[PDB]
């Protein structure tokens, strides 16, 4: 599995004798679950097991909710009402599902930042990176369908202008933007078709999270110190590590129970904060709310589309240079597509040898800038595109784009890291003498 | 929705409940009142008797329903009101549904967009919905008393209205606080006759229906405040069994 | 004997989240 | 000591119920929702028919019958004996629960014209044929092939029951109300 | 891998190595299509590909049509109408997951009977057999749910049926009828509800599939022979197999084409023969049809529902002796499942040391008189309930449960079985 | 219904297609006859202007849903038909849609249950559609002559109608043949005037009808036999390709 | 003659899998494809009337509201007392019109002979239908949704913003009436 | 040369079946 030494599951009992030989699932859940892990992994390595969470209460909540929903556009507003008003614990159901969403992307959000940090996308890690950007891709393509599947005004002007962005595309967008709707606007086809793909895309992530956890045991676990497990001998890996179960399952399971403490409180006692009001009046397609918002985890692309415009002077080299088919527009599309592209090819631009930033005392400042510009998107996303909120939108625009295609190239050649500890028992040692 | 007067109604706060005196005379003051153009075609008749609201006695609430006509959605023919059918759509073609207007309003923003204000204040429509009734003044905002929009009137907290040219700043801004309304004055002084003897002053009023709105626009705000103390609950002994847990098992490693 | 503590365990945790979430039933704090 | 596994089971089992609590919602949403609760009682009166057919009215999702039975179905000799049937309860809502499979038990009026009865199969559900299907007069229910005589009551075939007598009355001679 | 001597994957290419040394995603994807395969199999392997084939098909139409169906009493028999007429290639889209369903079931069946006659089931293949009966039963759910979702008369009238059996549960079963159905009727509930669980089921179908070829993989084939392959040596085991990939891939592939031919030839040029007219009638809960016939392929156990009326001496015995608790309805349920239990545990059931049925001489027979006895059950299924046909569906019934409860326990006590040979090699040599 | 008369279609067999001027003449027949009692509220007016229906050109069926006036979803009101409508709803209520009446009919059954009658002679709809209309003879069966229902017709096709008891047995169920239909005798010879001179008896106009109603229970046969072509065409040349392969791959194990 | 090659025969196997793959892909995503929608683009037929507010309707079409407006009793008037200068929103934007003109009076007609000129219902640069019934002081319309005024001829002067109230592709009109095709 | 055959024989089954496919279904 992960070359690290360790104890293969034997059968002990007859029954567990008479399925190993016939089916070893029981040793292949033990050689999952026994997984010898680093001593000195710390709280940030909880959030996978809170998106493994928020997976299962996505799903379960949606199948519920699903026997319950009609996606039709006469029936879907009013369906949503009747779970609201009828069906048994229907309204803590949806609040559930609605902020679970918001819980689902936050920990997603912190787990990539966390991934970033500490270097776990650096090899041999490259395809366990690549697929958790896939798995965020069907994340994002599937609360963006659900959201639309209440009908009402923000996911109607919400869907119309991100659909929108297809008809950006020279040439084929229109022809896309036209397959994807099922006709010249947003309505009942396109309603009754993200609803089919919205239940279908949870099991694709389910696979493709299988797929994540497979890859990361066969690569074993990142840690703070980025040094790896001495795989020289049974002795040395022990002295190194300690088995998945219990500790850190406990370890995780406790940390799971209070971030659930705290989502129940919110679900519970202010579970229309998250939401938009204006997403409780019924899907209007004449008149359009006074300020379309997607919501929070959309808002840093949003930002980074929104912030180039035909005023912009790389907008308008573009333009002259394509002879106008790089219109400010699908400027703007390419621009919220490499983004996201961009932190993908993230293992092959950091040049730096040094895997933990921990050791790293130059490339700390500037993720320590990333993390508040993904903060300042977040937030000016939501602003009227007006001065100054245009400036400090394109400003954080391109130093997203800046870190990736030049800081971190440059810092591998000009930083000069620290030294690792030697091993990490070292480090675990020098903090729990 | 404009800044609006931050109401004390009881509800508010996780140990906050509707009073079902103050929902029955707000049931009352929308019967007389309301339901001349505002529809709830979301609620159902029958909720009247649901427990947490007005919890009337099912006969009065088949009584209620009686003065209803309804378009049988089987027979074509027209019929008195059963306790299984919802409240008429708004008869006043403009005249918004008020069945969720509680949460399609924001009384509280920013500042500077951070949420805060909502995160303390939640979201306010039940003080956005008393501020709009409570908002019209007895005489116009002083500038452009000759330009008042035919047919709409002055309203302090409405925030959406037509505002004549000689009101807009040049740069196409509001100064008014306030804007035009196509809703009249709804409210006035002893308006609805409350047989208990209560206060009739449109303040009384204005909240008492503000309370019956955030009723219609969350029947089951009680069952989802004890579902949350009893998954906190769960959720805090788990919490602290589970720590006591790691701790014990992880002290053997140093 | 030794499986009523884990017996004993088993019923402790039950009448301790039942009683507390009981307790919170009753609004009062 | 040993109350480190007293420990174990006490966090052990404050995380079962909390899952337990968490799965029995996602039931109890299938239960019948306040809606369908709310239609439980409904309010109808329906009026006259020509004797030698039978009606048919909706309530609770299933149709009502209504016969007005022929000459030889009022009468049929009052041939069956009550020692030669299925099922001996009247199965009817408007006498007490010791009645019998009798005639006069089962329909509505004295002379016995007005036979009234859920058109539901007490097999599986089905609607049974009429007009004067099956080999004993009466009915035939289609799915399973159970056979109701004249008076609904059970003769042959997978039904346990006698079709069920709803709670109804006549208001006037011309109308009959059913709730 | 699978305990036959065989060579490991070894990557080569530098992408290769750069992939397998980070995840053995091609190493995993080699042993699976790499994988030892007895050289004797005969055409009834084939059922396999087929039914892996039937899934994927029924799956992506389901997701293509769940596009435009919408799952409401006013509105579903309407939005099919609008797929068969409205929508580019609906019509072909939805007459082929109808018939797609039929060649699934037609599979399955095949694919069990294969599994009887040879033995497939016998130690240590008893956990393949069991994923196989959870993977049946999932098929049947979701087929029916399927079935209730055009919401035609046979839908609405099924629908109303296939509830009031959880109805018969004695007791209890009042309270799980009422669950099922969401009220006191079938109704929208009952009709969005199943469509959720249409649209859930074939992904654990699919996870059931999965567990259910590791299982296989994890015993290896059998084969027609019963004996197994030879363990002591590459020698010997290349001798008594071949690889899978090319020599079995395309052979079913082959099997698969020429079966897909009459498939599709079917779903051209006569895709209504299968169906029933009724369901083109919208449902009305005010009059059932008079021609209430399930889909051919639940027709066995509909029959045997049917068979134990209140007249038969064992549900009278019965009756009498559960003081009432039993009666012809309940009876009728416990024996319709049982029907699929009593097939679940013929692994234990099957007494004999023999594995493959060939050299068996008297099971040959009882195995034909159970192949024609699941005839006589479907056809019996389609005819009305009065004599003689009560009397056929009654011994067929008997037939059904008497072959798994009292004949394979006996014959593996008293059969004397011809001797097989000793190597597949050898098998493969006399018949060249 | 049981002895359907096997009418032969030239839209039979895997080869048959649709008659474009039979289907013009059907549409006829329905239009001025059937289409006063029937509906057909599944079949969009704008189809008998696509390819393989009667094909007509646009503007004539323009002109066509003229005729028709429905009440608007936008207006609530009496508003002249258009193609993008549906054909309307059956007028009587009594009368049975037509969308799907030629599919939802069995004309041929058996022998014994084992449907070998279905799989040659196919389903059998618009023959039964025929035979129904051809099915009302001069004089009924005589053993009602003087007993047989007032308000019915009797019909030697139809088979799920009343019964005289005269005519009825407790010993076998029914003499006769048919059964007694509440749909009188709808066609009589050169009551539609085909304007192109073509014959207009009974037989010829319920031919014509009902290759119209097969047309509108399956308007996209013609694609759907094209698909099943062009489908066996290319798994035929996969499958000789496929064993072909399979044999000379196999020879190398001889 | 084609090769004796095994290897001739199985890429020939691949190439016929590869077309019974593509052939049977293609419907799967051509199905989403626009179905009973295509028909939107109706004729539009009406009986005629004289007087602007008579016959002319805010009738559907594209999914959305139009106006289709013969320049009969106060459009023409209008549009020979409203000036080029005084128009904001400037080029003819339009798709009757094969090219560009300032902020023309006619030229947003189909002819121009200018008897009939057309537009959007729906107020696109927000979202609204502003009210038509020749109200509004230009003679054209005015948005209760944002406080416009428009043009007889469909065309923006006082308001927030400038955008006219757009010109669909419309043409033919031969029957004294709305009609499109 | 390479790809005489392989190419060539995959070209071959690929226009084969849309020949045949097609013109003996359309005539
Ligand atoms: C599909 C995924 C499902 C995941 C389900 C997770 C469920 C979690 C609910 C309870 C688990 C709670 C924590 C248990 C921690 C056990 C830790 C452990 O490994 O020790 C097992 C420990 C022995 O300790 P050692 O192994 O010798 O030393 C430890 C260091 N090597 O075994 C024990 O005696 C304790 C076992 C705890 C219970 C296990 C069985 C639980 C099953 C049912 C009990 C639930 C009862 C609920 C009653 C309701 C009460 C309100
Ligand atoms: C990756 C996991 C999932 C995510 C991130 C997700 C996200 C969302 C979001 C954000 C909404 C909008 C909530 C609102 O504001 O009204 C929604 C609605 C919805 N989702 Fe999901 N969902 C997931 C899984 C599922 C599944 C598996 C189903 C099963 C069919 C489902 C069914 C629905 C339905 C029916 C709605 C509309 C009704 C409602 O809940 O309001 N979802 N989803
Ligand atoms: C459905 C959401 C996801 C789930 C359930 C999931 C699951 C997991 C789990 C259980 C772990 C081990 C514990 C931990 O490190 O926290 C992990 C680690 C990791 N995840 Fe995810 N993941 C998800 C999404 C993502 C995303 C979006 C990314 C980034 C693009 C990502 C990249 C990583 C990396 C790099 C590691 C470390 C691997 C190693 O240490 O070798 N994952 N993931
Ligand atoms: C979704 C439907 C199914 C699929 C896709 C599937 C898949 C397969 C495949 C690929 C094989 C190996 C090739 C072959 O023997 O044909 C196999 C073998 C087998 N299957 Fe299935 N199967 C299905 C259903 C069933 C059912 C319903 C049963 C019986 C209850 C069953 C029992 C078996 C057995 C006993 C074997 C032989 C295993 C061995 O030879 O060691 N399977 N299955
Ligand atoms: C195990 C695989 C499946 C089986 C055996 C199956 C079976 C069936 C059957 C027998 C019908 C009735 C068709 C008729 O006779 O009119 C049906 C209908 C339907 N199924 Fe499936 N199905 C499967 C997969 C799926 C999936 C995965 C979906 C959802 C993505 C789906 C969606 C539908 C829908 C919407 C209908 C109603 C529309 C229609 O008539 O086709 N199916 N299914
Ligand atoms: S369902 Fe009525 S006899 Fe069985
Ligand atoms: S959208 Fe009406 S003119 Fe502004």
């Amino acid at each position: 599995m992960s070359g690290i030494p360790h104890d293969h599951y034997e059968p002990r009992t007859g029954i567990e004798k008479w399925l190993h030989s016939r089916l070893p699932i029981v040793a292949l859940a033990y050689d999952t679950i026994m997984i010898p892990t680093p001593r000195n992994l710390n709280w940030m390595w909880i959030w996978g097991v809170v998106l493994a969470f928020c997976l299962v209460l996505q799903i379960v909540t949606g199948i519920v909710l699903a026997m319950h929903y009609t996606p039709h556009v006469d029936l879907a507003f009013a369906s949503v009402e009747h779970i609201m008003r009828n069906v048994n614990g229907g309204f803590m159901l949806r609040y559930l599902h609605a902020n679970g969403a918001s819980l689902f992307f936050i920990a997603v959000y912190l787990h990539i930042f966390r991934g970033l940090y500490y270097g776990s996308y650096k090899a041999p890690r490259e395809v366990t990176w690549i697929v958790g950007m896939l798995i965020y891709l069907a994340m994002m393509a599937t609360a963006f369908m659900g959201y639309v599947l209440p009908w009402g005004q923000m996911s109607f002007w919400g869907a119309t202008v991100i659909t929108g962005l297809f008809g950006a595309i020279p040439g084929i967008g229109h022809s896309i933007q036209t397959w994807l709707l099922g006709g010249p606007a947003v309505d009942n086809a396109t309603l009754n078709r993200f609803f089919s793909l919205h239940y279908l895309l949870p099991f694709v992530i389910a696979a493709l999270v299988a797929i994540h956890i497979w890859a990361f045991h066969s690569t074993g676990n990142n840690n703070p110190t980025g040094v790896e497990v001495r795989r020289t001998s049974k002795a040395e890996a022990q002295k190194d590590t300690v088995p998945f179960w219990p500790y850190f399952i406990i370890k995780d399971v406790f940390a799971l129970a209070v971030v659930l403490l705290v989502f129940f409180a919110i679900v519970g006692f202010m579970p229309n904060y998250l939401g938009h009001p204006d997403n409780y009046i019924e899907a209007n397609p004449l008149s359009t709310p006074a300020h379309i918002v997607p919501e929070w985890y959309f808002l840093p692309f949003y930002a980074i589309l929104r912030a180039f415009t035909a005023d912009v002077w790389v907008v308008q080299i573009a333009n002259f240079i394509s002879f106008g088919i790089i219109d400010a527009k699908f400027f703007g599309v390419l621009a919220m597509f490499g983004a996201i592209l961009v932190m993908a090819l993230v293992p092959w631009l950091d040049t730096s040898p040094v895997r933990s930033g921990r050791y790293r005392p130059m490339f700390k400042i500037y993720f320590w800038l990333l993390a508040a510009d993904f903060v300042i998107l977040t937030w000016v996303g939501a602003q009227q595109t007006t001065f100054p909120y245009d400036w400090i939108s394109l400003i954080a625009s391109a130093y997203w784009f800046a870190y990736f295609l030049v800081i971190l190239p440059i810092l591998g050649a000009i930083e000069k890291p620290v030294a690792p500890p030697a091993t990490i028992e070292e480090d675990f040692n020098a903090h729990y003498s | 929705g404009g800044h609006v007067e931050d109401v004390p109604f009881s509800f508010e706060g996780p140990f906050g409940t509707f009073d079902q005196h103050q929902l029955q005379r707000g049931l009352q003051v929308y019967t007389e009142v309301c339901a001349a153009c505002h529809g709830m075609k979301f609620v159902p008749i029958r909720s009247l008797s649901e427990p947490g609201g007005p919890e009337l006695p099912e006969d009065q609430v088949r009584a209620y329903a009686t003065q209803f006509t309804v378009t049988d959605e089987e027979t074509g023919e027209d019929r008195e009101g059963k306790p299984t059918d919802h409240f008429p759509h708004s008869a006043l073609e403009n005249a918004p549904d008020l069945s969720l207007m509680a949460k399609a309003r924001a009384g509280f923003h920013g500042p500077m967009g951070t949420g805060i204000s909502q995160l303390f204040n939640g979201i306010g429509g039940p003080e956005y919905i008393y501020s709009v009734l409570t908002g019209f003044p007895e005489e116009p905002p002083k500038c452009a008393e000759g330009h008042e929009p035919d047919g709409f009137y002055y309203n302090r907290a409405f925030q959406n209205g037509s505002v004549p040219d000689t009101c807009k700043d040049a740069n196409g801004v509001k100064t008014t606080a306030g804007s035009w309304i196509a809703m009249p004055p709804p409210l006035m002084d002893d308006l609805v006759e409350y047989a208990d003897g209560h206060d009739a002053s449109v303040h009384a009023m204005a909240e008492d229906v503000s309370a019956f709105l955030m009723w219609a626009a969350e029947p089951k705000l009680m069952a989802r405040k004890q579902a949350g103390f009893t998954a906190v609950m769960f959720l805090t002994v788990l919490s602290v069994l589970l720590y006591l847990t790691n701790k014990r098992l992880w002290a053997g490693v140093k | 004997w030794k499986y009523r503590y884990r017996l004993g365990g088993f019923a402790s945790g039950a009448l301790l989240a039942l009683a507390l979430a009981g307790i919170f039933s009753t609004g009062n704090f | 000591g040993t109350r480190r596994d007293f420990l174990y089971y006490a966090t052990a089992g404050a995380g079962a119920v909390a899952t337990g609590a968490a799965v029995w919602p996602l039931i109890n949403q299938m239960n019948p929702s306040a809606d369908v609760q709310a239609l439980a009682s409904i309010f109808v009166d329906v009026s006259s028919v020509e004797p030698g057919v039978q009606l048919t009215v909706k309530f609770l999702g299933k149709p009502i019958f209504i016969r007005r039975r022929t000459e030889a179905d009022i009468e049929l000799g009052r041939s069956v004996q009550l020692g030669q049937l299925v099922d001996t309860n009247a199965r009817n809502a408007n006498i007490d629960a010791g009645a019998e499979a009798t005639d006069q038990n089962r329909t509505l009026d004295e002379a016995g014209e007005w036979l009234v009865m859920w058109g539901v199969c007490t097999h599986l559900g089905c609607v049974p044929i009429g007009g004067v299907s099956g080999d004993f007069g009466g009915w035939f229910c289609p799915c399973h092939g159970s056979h109701y005589d004249s008076a609904g009551r059970i003769r042959k075939g997978p039904a346990p029951e006698n079709l069920p007598i709803p709670l109804a009355k006549f208001i006037d001679e011309t109308t009959i109300q059913l709730g």
